[PDB]
């Protein structure tokens, strides 16, 4: 159409010409360009070269200025124009971003047009202060039985999903942003979740069909995806972690709650040593910088959960971390689990073993736990906890193997809170262990079908009152028991 | 007083050149024109009038040629009983939202150590309540005990248990100084001591004052914020003669605050790619938390071990600066023991029958014995089982495994994780249950009979009802 | 350390060879303390084999350590030119 | 002891050296003069025979710096210039020196009040117009100020100005103005 | 490029005090100070700053001397002056010593006086 | 433009120009040579100065030799005609058959295709194999390890999927020789020309060959793996074909690059690989993908060094 | 030389860890950047440009050979080493000699279940 | 003419830093005035790295260069056939020289 461009592309095209203060590239080579000139520039501020790359003052030095290149430096040559921004480096967040796949900057790649977004916020921002934050006290419902049961997490947190390659990381994130649907569709406001999902050094490929797995289950509406594939600038992948977090960090600021995930920080981790070593620094253990721990200190320190002096909003971060051959005492594993609040082990032998989620529940921990848990939940995950300590002890027994079955859960499949607590109480009061194990599943799906479709009743109470009193107890055993009488 | 501009800027790292009255080093620095206060820290005189200093905050927004001043003094804080129950920065400023901290002196952050001639030789066991802590190694009071620890193994768990116990039974004036450690534990340890009556927020009698520069700080503010509590400490200690418990979790990002900073300081490495200053550094750090004899400062210091190596420059160097090592180990926490404290790994200084007694003495050594003899025979063990095994092997294994499940307890603070009470159990109900358990008084109980129990008598109970619903 | 490391893989592989022999010739005689020979022959065979597989991990990971530490010094002492 | 820098500051040993050469002219007032007699010293090594006499790095820094001490005596120099010769050829800094040169014009270039614009267009430029530009340009400045204005021309770049103040600079020219609407046009 | 190649060196050196006894510092860091002049120190020789600390003569370079310091260089600024004492180091021996409790460079730290001994030694 | 050797350091060679610089990865043609030098633009040095590196041997080098710029990264002749033919980095004919009389030419060094342009399906490509097809199935656009070895048959296996996927759909195919062994190319060659899918004599040839061999410097046996990834992007990209891209050791493509970085001064990274080795095997495996107009399905064999799969 | 005139040529390096050794040294010394323990970054060049030379010609370009059997110097039988890493990568096979083996009477001391020959049993004659 | 002649400029361990030889080519072979050869590896702006074919006592600085406008080669041919040579071709068997017809590189 000869109106979708000239409407305004034209009329009201910022054709202007300023008086703009400018340098000239010296050498470029190694991802950091050497700018002559741009006196008045400052710390971390971006700048504009000739090809309409981007890059970030990084090494004000008295005669020249090393900037890193957000691109590919094929673009930039000895002589071309660096432009001011006067802005030190920033994002645009708000709300217009969610349903929005963008590059590290912020610049739509899904081709549905530009961001209309009227707040810019910095990719540096410090984390907030001791006083600002308040304890984790809400739950993050994650829909998976095993996490949402033993390994609680809380709005505010900072959760490691930590193991090797192929062990079903992402499919746990994925399932916590399926699940939130749930509470973005209904009336609390307070309960609604926005996700983030930050592809670091991804296959563009897997990306696309994680977006497409997203938008089938209509959860993009609520979710802003961040790309920086394989193929980017090793700059671009350092900075998407930042850019998802201030885009949290809006949401976190204003009273809402949102939830990121970096996925995954050990490739953030390898891009900062590419750029470290490019820059001639000296090399520490695993030829990772001095400085990678507080790369990923700064950043998962942001992830907080405020007071109702600040806004009351929270921001829950579920750092990936992905182990060699399981080794969980390497440099950059041990680093993030000193950030974190908790991990959540996944293993191969648990993986092959058609255990999945392969979450090893021994080694799985959440400091903070137990602090944003239901109350019927807790009833249950007590007992079920319990219980698995004695069986991964002695490895009474066939509750262990129950459990343990019970705890299987299906792809893209995140239920609600009740039905879990539904399944971990037939599982745990015992109305399964004379069940022969290879049929629990079976039962697990039949049963929850059971009472979902006939007792919503008792579903709906446990949901408003939150906890499972005793009516809702002696109710939920004359149905399991019907149930297995009829099963 | 002079003023100078700056030159260039590189992370944390930057260069002032002076006109006139270059400043000395250590001296303190405000750069001009900015929303909040941003000190450097004068480190390097490079010539040409030039300094080299370390920035306290984030240097984002300096423009070269921008106004600095000179202050004419190192780093100053406010020190007196006026900083108790408030919570301060790398440069006191107070940071818990409570007013300005009307003390009447500063002290400078940077001083000397205390001399030969100060130094205190007293030796006086510090019960903590810990089974393994005060059998195998016990703490002193007026001693530097040190906690070393990989990721998630429980140092914070046990310095928080340390502090419940001691610091609560103390009358003293503690002092914490979180350096490059959590925020949102700084929050949790700020509010759990407001709602324990430790930090008095109106009328005025609090007895603990928090020095907090947290993950989220540049390398700087990480690298001067131990100085900044210690400098608490030492005031409360010298110009007070009080008892002072400083607690530093953890001080082994002090270090790594250092190495950040070495290479854009222009130093060559040393050996894993630390500065070449490590050892210097933690020693005019270290040598300042002492006992005198002026006061006593008990010191307790929770020291990350990156990767698990033990061997790594900086705990390595930390550990001839303490008097009670406390070793964390992450294959005794994987087997469920907690606190997961190394019994063949700690040592302590008053660990003399001349102090502790023979007693006392011979149970220890007995048990790290056992315990040792067990390590050694465990390969055997893993590859042709314990059925191959002669029968006093066979006895020495089963003592073993039943003094490793004794020394394991329930902390008060891991009530959330290990579901049972904490327990505090005296020194003596440590030493006799585990003089028993030596003798041969328990071969019959079952060895989950001991685990997470507090004294021996648990134990028996503990055995008793195992047999009896099982 | 790499050289103990080794030592101590080759000294579990020939016990894994001797164990599994063992097994070998206690399952030809048994064809009641046979029998036990064998199941524990294998027992320790297996048991030997994971050992192995833990400490070949570890060995690599050590000697990837080592070429990392040696290039370090090698960058350093480099630089100082 | 005290020194004096110049409103401009160059780096390199060609800065160090020039700074080190203002700050000392500074404190005598022979700023000009010295100028001009380090315009007579580099026109003096310009010339191909004593400029391979002192860029040989065989001959041997005694022999150099007596041929240099020579040729100063012989033009009556000051002594100021004589000792900044005699440093390059103690330090052998000296081939360098005429970057040094360059480096004190420079600096000087700053001490009168002059600033350098660069105008570039797709055309060969008018007269009148360009003195127009001319008047156009001296209105950003303060008073005692002066354009060094040189105007070279760039037949790519369709069309326009681009003007260059310092490092202030303005792209006037229609190409980029092109290449703007085709973004606009795309995003 | 150049330690003694400062401007300020360079500027008073076009321009126009004994470099032979005495330098001037041109550069202080982590206990190491460049010292231009002191052309007659020799190697390992120990001199003494202006604020009373003592230095050691380690690196004799083209046109510095690196010396590293025997205290805490906060006393030490660019520009301090540096004698010769002209000797290198020296400890007081004999019988007078057992007992006491000395420092690195043989002073008393156990407050029982000072060292009443006759003969030093290299 | 033209510019001059400043500096001839083993591979890398310094290049001043006097009127315009070349770009990053930019073609540089060396004047004189009795065969045909490229060096490629690594890095710009200031003072109108380039360091790149050669793509051939640089003895007789000499300093003052004019070198020409060409304007694009690297050119090769691409199109239906390098079908049973072997070709160089530089995209010259190997194997003395004349030159390939093609139409155009495409530019190594392009970008993966853009986030809409990626296929959200994933989809199986059969390749009439059984234990493949059934056990372990083939992605479209994917990439998969031959982790075989010389007794197994593989070769087999690799003229048979090439066979099939020639066959079962419309897909030609491109084998790139990184790092490989002149022997065991020619054996190649000749198995290929036995088996039909090579006709010497007919236009019905089913692959495309690049080739470069352990005797040639770190520069040809690091861009040896993208000539042939361009080959294969043009009949994916402009035939809507589902093309198959062999690699012969991709491990070598990773040692090649580590050389290159080496050579031009770089800082090592854990155990001595490039500090760009992520970012290095990234831009190339992002341009094997299914795109909207066709797929890249790429077969790497695997060699892992001291059978350490952490390395 | 042998080789391109139709005649059949062998050639032994003895050895080439030594050759690696002395260039390594001539780069360090010419101020090239160093890789592991220290050789430069061609090293591996280095050898195969001098092992790809041996070739078997065509009997359209003469028909002769160029066989070649460089020596390698292992320490503590180590092949995971940096030469010969590249050594092994280069050659069509591998002969490997052991102590072990040497001292227990097996003299040539050639570990068979190591040793390998890629193009062996194309080359053997008929009753072999 | 300092085109086809160079002067050592520095010598260390076996490494001839040389000012001048602005026509050589890399990897050629060169002349020093006492007599040992040496290789042109490196061709850096403002000198080449000359290795020699010998020992360092004999050159120092200051000394000639002279050019041969080959690359390195080495006598081939029958000729050599039961001779002992250095790495360069020429006898060390003291049997006499090579009667060699042909040069190759
Ligand atoms: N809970 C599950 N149940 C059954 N199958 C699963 C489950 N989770 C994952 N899988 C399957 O195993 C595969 C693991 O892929 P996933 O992306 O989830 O793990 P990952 O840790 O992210 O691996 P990568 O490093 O490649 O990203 C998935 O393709 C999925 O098909
Ligand atoms: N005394 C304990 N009892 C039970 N669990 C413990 C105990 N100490 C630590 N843990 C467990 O180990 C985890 C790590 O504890 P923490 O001290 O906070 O880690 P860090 O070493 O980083 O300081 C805790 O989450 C807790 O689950
Ligand atoms: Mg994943
Ligand atoms: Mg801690």
């Amino acid at each position: 159409e000869m109106s979708s461009i000239l409407e305004e592309r034209i009329l009201g095209a910022d054709t202007s010409v300023d008086l703009e203060e400018t340098g000239r590239v010296l050498s470029i080579g190694d991802g950091i360009a050497r700018v002559h000139g741009l006196r008045n520039v400052q710390a971390e501020e971006m700048v504009e070269f000739s090809s309409g790359l981007k890059g970030m003052s990084l090494n004000l030095e008295p005669d020249n200025v090393g900037v890193v290149v957000f691109g590919n430096d094929k673009l930039i040559k000895e002589g071309d124009i660096v432009k001011r921004t006067g802005a030190i480096v920033d994002v645009p967040v708000g709300e217009e971003l969610l349903g929005r796949v963008v590059d590290a900057l912020g610049n739509a790649i899904d081709g549905k047009g530009p961001i209309g977004s009227k707040t810019r916020r910095r990719v540096g921002l410090k984390a907030p202060g001791i006083i600002p934050r308040i304890s984790v006290r809400e739950p993050m419902q994650t829909g998976i039985k095993a996490v949402d049961s033993l390994v609680p997490i809380g709005r505010g947190q900072r959760e490691l999903i930590i193991g090797d390659r192929q062990t079903g990381k992402t499919s746990i994130a994925i399932d916590t942003i399926i699940n939130q649907k749930r509470f973005n569709d209904g009336s609390d406001e307070k309960k609604k979740l926005y996700c983030i999902y930050v592809a670091i050094g991804q296959k563009r490929s897997t990306v696309a069909q994680l977006v497409k797995r997203l938008t089938d289950a209509d959860a993009m509406k609520y979710t802003i995806v961040v790309s920086a594939t394989a193929s980017d600038a090793a700059p671009l992948q350092y900075l998407a972690p930042y850019s998802g977090c201030s885009m949290g960090e809006y949401f976190r600021d204003n009273g809402k709650h949102a939830l990121i995930i970096y996925d995954d920080l050990s490739k953030q981790a390898v891009a900062y040593r590419q750029m470290s070593l490019l820059l001639r620094r000296p090399p520490g253990r695993e030829a990772y910088p001095g400085d990678v721990f507080y790369l990923h200190s700064r950043l998962l320190e942001r992830a907080a959960k405020m007071n109702d002096a600040f806004g009351g909003g929270s921001l829950t971060a579920l750092p990936v971390i992905e182990t060699q051959a399981g080794d969980v005492s390497a440099y950059i594993p041990t680093n993030v689990i000193s950030i974190t609040d908790g991990q959540i082990f996944l293993e191969t032998e648990l993986f092959y073993k058609g255990i999945r989620p392969a979450i090893n529940v021994g080694l799985s921990v959440s400091r903070v736990g137990s602090a944003a848990q239901t109350r019927a939940m807790k009833q249950v995950a007590g007992t079920m906890k319990l219980e698995l300590a004695q069986y991964r002890e002695v490895a009474l027994l066939s509750r262990g193997v129950r459990l343990t079955e019970l705890l299987k859960q299906g792809q893209y499949s995140p239920m609600a809170i009740e039905e879990q607590v539904a399944v971990i109480y037939a599982g745990v009061r015992g109305y399964l262990d004379k069940l022969e194990p290879s049929k629990i599943t079976k039962f697990e799906n039949a049963f929850l079908s059971h009472v979902v479709s006939q007792h919503q009743a008792l579903l709906g109470t446990i949901r408003a009152d939150g906890k499972i009193s005793e009516q809702s107890d002696a109710k939920l055993k004359e149905i399991v028991t019907n149930f297995l009488a009829g099963f | 007083a002079a003023t100078g501009r700056i030159v260039a800027v590189i992370g944390a790292v930057v260069d002032v050149q002076f006109d006139e009255g270059l400043p000395p080093i250590l001296n303190a620095l405000e750069v001009q024109g900015r929303e909040t206060r941003l000190v450097l820290e004068v480190a390097q005189h490079l010539g040409e009038s030039t300094v080299r200093t370390i920035a306290m905050d984030g240097t984002e927004g300096l423009v070269r040629g921008q106004k600095v001043l000179d202050s004419g003094a190192p780093i100053k804080i406010p020190v007196g009983p006026e900083t108790l129950g408030r919570i301060m920065n790398v440069i006191g400023e107070p940071i818990d939202e409570r007013g300005p901290i009307k003390t009447k002196q500063f002290a400078p952050i940077h001083a000397e150590a205390p001399e030969f001639m100060e130094m205190s030789v007293e030796q006086e066991i510090l019960v903590t309540g810990i089974k393994v802590v005060d059998l195998l190694a016990p703490y002193a009071k007026g001693g530097k005990i040190g906690l070393f620890g990989g990721a998630g193994v429980g140092k914070t768990v046990l310095i928080m248990e340390l502090i419940n116990n001691v610091a609560k039974a103390h009358g003293g004036y503690s002092v914490f100084a979180g350096v490059g450690e959590r925020t949102r534990e700084g929050n949790d340890l700020y509010h759990e001591m407001i709602e324990s009556g430790v930090i008095n927020l109106k009328d005025a009698t609090s007895k603990v004052a928090l020095v907090y520069g947290q993950m989220n700080e540049p390398p700087g503010a990480r690298a001067r914020v131990a100085l900044t509590g210690l400098t608490v400490a030492e005031y409360f200690r010298d110009q007070e003669g009080q008892d002072v418990l400083l607690f530093i979790d953890n001080i082994f990002r002090f270090t790594q605050a250092g190495s950040e900073v070495s290479a854009l300081l222009g130093r060559i490495p040393s050996a894993v790619g630390y500065q070449p200053t490590l050892a210097t550094d933690m020693g005019t750090m270290q040598e300042r938390i002492t006992t005198t004899k002026k006061g006593s400062i008990t010191s307790v210091q929770a020291i990350y071990v990156p990767a698990d190596d033990l061997t790594d420059p900086a705990p390595a160097t930390t550990f001839a600066h303490l008097d009670a090592t406390t070793v964390l180990s992450r294959a005794i926490a994987e087997l469920g023991i907690y606190p997961a404290v190394d019994p063949l790994d700690s040592t302590s200084r008053i660990m003399d029958p001349n102090i502790v007694g023979s007693e006392h003495y011979d149970v220890a050594r007995g048990v790290q014995k056992i315990l040792q003899d067990y390590k050694s025979l465990q390969d055997i063990i893993a590859i042709l089982g314990m059925d191959e095994l002669s029968e006093e092997d066979k006895l020495t294994v089963s003592r073993a495994r039943k003094i490793q499940r004794f020394l394991s307890q329930p902390f008060q603070v891991a009530e959330v994780f290990t579901g049972h009470m904490g327990k505090l159990v005296p020194l003596k109900e440590t030493i006799k249950g585990f003089q028993q358990i030596l003798a041969g008084e328990y071969d019959h109980l079952p060895e989950q009979a001991f685990y997470m129990v507090g004294p021996i008598e648990e134990a028996v109970a503990k055995a008793d009802k195992l047999a009896e619903e099982h | 350390t790499l050289k103990d490391i080794t030592r101590r893989l080759k000294s579990i592989k020939n016990i894994q060879k001797i164990t599994k022999s063992m097994k070998m010739v206690a399952a030809a005689k048994y064809a009641s303390e046979q029998s036990a020979r064998m199941t524990a022959m294998d027992n320790a065979s297996k048991n030997a084999s994971e050992m192995i597989d833990k400490l070949t991990l570890t060995f690599n990971r050590t000697r990837q350590a080592v070429i990392t530490k040696e290039l370090i010094e090698i960058i350093s002492g480099a630089a100082a030119l | 002891a005290k020194l004096v820098r110049p409103p401009v500051q160059v780096y390199g040993i060609e800065g160090r050296y020039a700074t080190a050469l203002y700050s000392a002219a500074s404190k005598q007032n022979k700023l000009e003069q010295v100028e001009k007699e380090l315009l007579r010293v580099a026109q003096i090594l310009k010339e191909p025979k004593v400029a391979a006499s002192v860029l040989n790095p065989y001959v041997k820094r005694s022999i150099k710096v007596k041929s240099l001490n020579d040729i100063t005596a012989k033009e009556r120099f000051s002594p100021l210039t004589t000792n900044l010769i005699n440093l390059l050829a103690e330090n052998g800094r000296l081939s360098n020196t005429q970057g040094v040169v360059s480096a004190f014009s420079t600096m000087m270039s700053v001490h009168r009040g002059e600033v350098p614009c660069t105008v570039t267009s797709a055309s060969p430029l008018e007269e009148a117009t360009l003195s127009e530009l001319k008047t156009v340009l001296k209105s950003f400045l303060s008073q005692g100020q002066v354009l060094k204005l040189e105007a070279k021309t760039d037949p790519s770049i369709l069309g326009g100005m681009i003007v260059r103040i310092g490092e202030k600079y303005v792209d006037m020219s229609v190409k980029t103005k092109i290449q703007k609407l085709g973004r606009a046009m795309r995003e | 490029t150049g330690t003694a190649e400062m401007s300020s060196i360079l500027e008073e050196r076009i321009l126009g005090v004994d470099l032979e006894e005495t330098g001037r510092v041109l550069s202080i860091g982590d206990g190491i100070a460049r010292v231009h002049g002191l052309r007659n120190v020799q190697a390992e020789e120990m001199v003494e700053f202006s604020s009373g600390l003592k230095g050691m003569s380690l690196n004799l370079e083209p046109d510095n001397v690196g010396v590293v310091v025997f205290g805490n260089d906060k006393l030490i600024k660019e520009g301090d002056i540096v004698k010769r004492t002209g000797a290198i180091v020296d400890v007081p021996v004999g019988e007078e010593l057992l007992g006491r409790v000395v420092d690195a460079l043989g002073n008393a730290i156990d407050g029982k006086g000072p060292i009443g001994s006759k003969t030093r030694r290299r």
